[PDB]
C-alpha cells in the first residue's frame, strides 16, 4: 500500500524580503494613480545630491544629512545623458537626486516614483540604520497645486489603512520645497497618528538648476512655467509597523529564520 | 437640416423628430445627431479626475489574489492550460462522476452538450491528445477555471505525467505521487498555508494512491493516481493529478521573533504497525513534544528484520528551543518523555530515543 | 574531473497561456488609469445579460448575439447581493452584464474593468470561436463625458502601440449606449487601422434599470444625476496580432508545442 | 499682521518683509506664510488629470523587468537576501578578488570601509552566520543588488548549500553543481533565453567545478 501522508520530494520554495514586499506594495499604489517607477544610482555626486536640490556648502541644512563621503580612482559616474559628471563623490543620503536627474532628461508633464536604498552615517540601533530605503515621488506640470499633493497622500492613506483613514499636514522646512510640510496618517486600528514623511511644492531654485543644467548640455529649457510637488517616505518604518517587525536591524541581518516568515506575503 | 421641427427660444427646446426617424425618441438620441453631423473627430480628448466613492475601494483584492496564484504556479514549474467549459455527458461515466447539472438546449455538438463539473477530465484529454500528436516524455500542467454544479465555482487542478526529475544521463529519478505531492507542499509554503493529505477513496482515483487535501484544516479537494481502469479504457499511462476549490483560505502574518538562543537536538524512532499512517504518528509526536518543539522531521522509514514483522519504524529528527533562554537537559529529557509515554499509550514502541 | 557543460537536474519550468499574458497586459494598462478589475459569472440570467442592458425580446438587436441557452435543475444563480435571481439561464454572450451587477451593488463614482470568457453559438474557424474572451470597462460619475471616453482609448493605443499611435472613432449602434461608436487604432508598424471595439455613453435606460432594481432590493437609488461611458474589446484579436498567432483555434487547442512558445513572455 | 509693509493696490503687490525674517525672500516664501497662518488644514483635496509628455511613456519598463526577475526567482524556489553595500577590504584577499575601487573616508568600521565589488562574498558570510546560529540542513538563496567597480552595475547572485532535493525518508538525493545548474536552466527557460556553461577558471572558484555562464 502507498502511504499518501508520507512527505513528498523536498523541492525548495522561495520567498521575498520584507522590504521588497513593502516596496512593491507602495509602487502599485502609486501606479494606480498614474506614477511610473524609475531607479537611480546609489553612488552620487555632491551636485545632484546637494547643490541642485538647494542644499549648499556650510549651511544648517547640510547638517540634516550625515553623509558618507567616498574616495576612489578610476570610477566613472555618469550623468542623466550619459555625460561624465564631475563632483565630489558620496553615497546618496536620499533619493531626491534622482528627481533632478529625471527632470533634466525628460519633459513635463509627468508623475514619477523612485524607490531606493539610501545611506546616512549613524549608529545602528533597534530603530536606526545607516543603510535603509526611501521612496520619493514627483509630479510636474502646468497647474499642479498643493491641493493635488494633499490628494495624493490622501489616496496613499486610504490604500494602506482603509476608508476610515485620514491625513494631516503641518509646516516644516526643507531646502528644496516651499511651501513645505510633514504629513501624518490616522491609523484607525492603532488609534494614533503616524508621522510618515515630508512633502511640499518644488522650490523655484530647483527648477532653475534643472534648466540651467539642461542648457549646459544643449537641451532647451522645460521648467519655466510649471509648478510641481514632491513627497518622500521611509519604507522600513512602514514595513515594521505593517508586518510587526520590532527591530530594524533584522532587515539586513540575513537570518533565514526571520526572512522565511514572509514567504506567505504574496 | 435633419428635418426636425424645433420650437422654443431656449435654453430648453422642444424638438419633434421626423416620422421616418424611428430611432429619435430621447434627448440623448438627439445629442448623438449633433455629434455625427459635426463629426466624432470634433470631440476633444480628456481624462477624468475624481476620488472613488468608498465602497469601490479594495474591490480588486480577489482578482489580484487569483492572478498571483497563477503566477506562483508557473513559477514553481507548472504549465498553464485552457480548456473548453463544455463537457461530453458520456464522460461523466468514463470518469465516474455524478452527471452534469447544466446542459445546453442548443449545443455545438453532442460531446459539448454539458457544462463541466470537474476540471481534471479535460486536462486528462489534452494530455492524451498531446501524446498522440507529439510524444512528450513528461508534462506538469495546471488550469484555473469555472466549474458548474449546484453553484458556479472556481477550481484549480493539475496533473503530472512522465519520467520525472533527475540527471538526464542517469536513471535515478524523482517521480509520481511523491513528486507531485512535493510540488504541492512547495506551492503551499509559498502561499503560507497549512497543507495535509489524509487518505480517502474517490471513484476516479486509484484506491492505493488516493487522498484528500486539507488546506488550513479544511477539505478543499483531492490528490492521487488516476484509477488504472479509467487509465486502461482511455489508453493512457499512469497519471497523477489533483483538484481544489479556489479561493483558498487567507492567513495573516503573525510575526514570531526568533529566539537568539541555541536549539537542542534529539533523534527518535517510533515502531508502528505497518498500516498506521505516517501522518497520525507525526501528529502524536508533535502534540506531545510540547510548546518548545521547533522542528520535527522524518529521516528514515524502515520495516523488516529484526523489527517485529508487520511493523515499520519512523526516524525523527526533533529540535527543541526555548525563546527567552537556553533549555536545561532535564527540560528536553522530561519533554521527550511525555512523547515516549503517550507514544506507548497509543500502543507504539520506541526503536530509539535520546540520540545525539 | 567534473564536466560543467553536462545538463543539470531536469526541474520543470512553467509558462502562462497567451490569453493570460494578454489579459494581464490590458489590466495593468487600465490599472495605471485608476481602473479596478472585477470578474463576473459565466452562467447568467437573461435579465442581466439582455433585459437590463436595453436588449429586449424579439428585437433586431437580439440577433447580434448568438446565445447558448441552458437547462438544468437544482442550479443556484445568485444576484449582486447574494439574492436568488430568477430568469431564463444562458451562457453570457458578453461581459456587459457584470457592469449592471456592479452598479446595483456599488455607488458612484468609480472606474472598473471586467475581463471574462464569453460564449456565442458559432462555427469555429481560423478566426471564429464559440468560446473566447472580452474585456469591458465602465466609468460612472458626475460630469463624465465622451471626451473622457476618447481620452481613455487614446491612452490604451499609446500603451499598446506607442506614441506614434492614434485612435479613430465612428458612429455605430448598441442598444445600451447613446452616443455609440466603434474605435480603431493606428498601428504604425502594421501601417493600417485596426478595428478594436465599441464604446459609447451609457444609455439612460440602463441606469433606470439599475436603480429600479436597487429599489426592489431596498437600496436607495444612486444613478440619478450621473453620466458614464463604457467600452469593450476582444482579447484574442489583440493576442493574435500582438504575438503573431495565425489560428484562433490554437488558444483552446491545448497543444504543449504551442503553449511552450509563450514561456518567455513574462 | 506679520509685520510686512505692503505697497500697491494690486493685482501684484510689493511686499517688503521685516528685517528679522531672514527666510522671506521669494514670492513662494510669502505664499507659505498665507498658508501657515490660514492653516494647512484649509487647503482642499484634489487629484490632477493630464496626458504625460511623450518621452515619459514606457519609462518604467526597466524597473518592471527586474521586478519580474525577482518574482520568477522566488517562484522557482530561491530565498531572497539583503546584504549591506559595504565590504571588508581584507575580504578582497580572503576570496581572491581585485581590491575595492571605492572606499569610504568616514566608514562606520574598518570592515565596512569599502564598497562591494561582488555580491557572493556577502551571501557566503550570511550563510556561515546562519549555520552558527541555527544549523540549516540546506539553503538556496539569491540577491539582486548594486555592485561598484569602474561603473556602478546591478548583479544577480545565488548560492546552494546542504543536503538537496529527494524523498525525506530516503538517501538518494539530487544536489550540488548539477542541481544548481538545474535551477538555472529552469530559470532561463522561463525568461526564454539561451543559457550555456563553458568551463573556465576563476580564482575564487574550484578548478574542477568552475565555468562561465553564456
Ligand atoms: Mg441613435
Ligand atoms: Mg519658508
Amino acid at each position: 500500500r502507498v502511504d499518501v501522508s508520507l512527505p513528498g520530494a523536498s523541492l525548495f520554495s522561495g520567498g521575498l524580503h520584507p522590504i521588497t514586499l513593502m516596496e512593491r506594495e507602495l509602487v502599485e499604489i502609486f501606479r494606480a494613480l498614474g506614477y511610473q517607477a524609475v531607479e537611480g544610482p546609489e553612488v552620487e555626486s555632491e551636485f545632484f545630491n546637494f547643490d541642485a536640490l538647494n542644499i549648499p556648502e556650510h549651511h544648517p541644512a547640510r547638517d540634516m544629512w550625515d553623509t558618507f563621503w567616498l574616495t576612489g580612482e578610476g570610477f566613472r559616474l555618469e550623468g542623466p545623458l550619459g555625460e561624465e559628471v564631475e563632483g565630489r563623490l558620496l553615497l546618496r543620503t536620499h533619493t531626491s537626486p534622482m528627481q533632478v536627474r529625471y527632470m533634466v532628461a525628460h519633459t513635463p508633464p509627468f508623475r514619477i516614483v523612485v524607490p531606493g536604498r539610501v545611506f546616512r552615517f549613524e549608529q545602528t540601533d533597534a530603530t536606526h540604520e545607516a543603510v535603509f530605503h526611501q521612496l520619493e515621488g514627483l509630479v510636474v506640470g502646468e497647474g499642479i497645486a498643493m491641493a493635488h499633493l494633499k490628494g495624493a497622500i490622501y489616496e496613499l492613506a486610504q490604500a494602506l489603512f482603509g476608508p476610515d483613514s485620514k491625513v494631516r499636514f503641518q509646516p516644516v522646512y526643507f531646502p528644496f520645497v516651499e511651501p513645505g510640510a510633514q504629513f501624518a496618517v490616522w491609523w484607525p486600528e492603532g488609534g494614533k497618528w503616524l508621522e510618515l514623511g515630508g512633502a511640499g511644492m518644488v522650490h523655484p531654485k530647483v527648477f532653475q538648476a534643472v534648466d540651467a543644467y539642461r542648457e549646459r548640455l544643449g537641451l532647451p529649457p522645460a521648467y519655466r512655467g510649471v509648478t510641481g510637488f514632491a513627497f518622500g517616505l521611509g519604507v522600513e518604518r512602514l514595513a515594521m509597523l505593517r508586518y510587526g517587525i520590532p527591530d530594524i536591524r533584522y532587515f539586513f541581518g540575513g537570518r533565514l529564520k526571520f526572512l522565511e516568515q514572509f514567504k506567505g506575503v504574496l | 437640416r435633419l428635418g426636425c421641427r424645433v420650437e422654443g427660444e431656449g435654453p430648453t427646446y422642444r424638438v419633434t423628430p421626423p416620422s421616418h426617424r424611428l430611432d429619435l425618441r430621447l434627448e440623448e438620441d438627439l445629442v448623438e445627431e449633433v455629434a455625427r453631423i459635426q463629426g466624432y473627430e470634433t470631440i476633444p480628448l480628456a481624462l477624468p479626475a475624481f476620488f472613488p466613492a468608498p465602497d469601490n475601494r479594495g474591490v480588486e483584492a480577489p482578482y489580484r489574489k487569483e492572478q498571483r496564484l497563477r503566477e506562483v504556479l508557473s513559477g514553481l514549474g507548472f504549465q498553464e492550460v485552457y480548456t473548453y467549459s463544455f463537457m461530453d455527458p458520456e464522460d461523466a461515466r468514463r470518469f465516474r462522476l455524478d452527471p452534469p447539472r447544466l446542459l445546453l438546449l442548443n449545443p455545438l455538438a453532442p460531446e459539448k452538450a454539458a457544462l463541466r463539473t470537474h476540471l481534471f477530465p479535460g486536462l486528462v484529454r489534452v494530455l492524451k491528445e498531446n501524446l498522440d500528436l507529439d510524444r512528450p516524455e513528461r508534462a506538469l500542467l495546471f488550469e484555473v477555471g469555472r466549474v458548474f454544479r449546484e453553484r458556479e465555482e472556481t477550481h484549480l487542478a493539475g496533473l503530472l505525467f512522465g519520467e520525472g526529475v533527475g540527471l538526464p544521463w542517469a536513471k535515478e529519478r524523482l517521480s509520481g505521487y511523491f513528486l507531485l505531492k512535493g510540488y504541492l507542499e512547495a506551492l503551499f509554503a509559498r502561499l503560507g498555508l497549512a497543507f495535509r493529505v489524509e487518505a480517502q477513496a474517490f471513484p476516479f482515483l486509484h484506491p492505493g494512491v488516493s487522498g484528500r487535501v486539507l488546506v488550513e484544516g479544511e477539505e478543499v479537494g483531492f490528490l492521487g493516481a488516476l484509477h488504472p481502469e479509467i487509465a486502461q479504457e482511455l489508453e493512457l499511462p499512469p497519471v497523477h493529478l489533483f483538484e481544489l476549490r479556489l479561493p483558498l483560505p487567507d492567513k495573516p502574518l503573525a510575526f514570531q521573533d526568533p529566539s537568539r538562543h541555541p536549539a537542542a537536538f534529539r533523534d527518535l524512532a517510533v515502531v508502528v504497525p505497518a498500516p498506521t499512517p505516517y501522518g497520525e504518528v507525526e501528529a502524536l509526536v508533535r502534540e506531545a513534544a510540547g510548546p518548545y518543539l521547533e522542528s520535527l522531521a522524518l529521516f528514515d522509514l524502515y520495516q523488516g528484520p529484526p523489527l517485529p514483522e508487520g511493523h515499520k519504524s519512523l526516524a525523527f529528527h526533533l529540535r527543541f528551543r526555548h525563546p527567552k533562554r537556553t533549555l536545561r537537559d532535564e527540560e528536553v529529557e522530561e519533554a521527550v518523555s511525555r512523547v515516549a509515554e503517550a507514544l506507548r499509550a497509543r500502543g507504539f514502541g520506541l526503536r530509539g530515543l535520546d540520540t545525539p
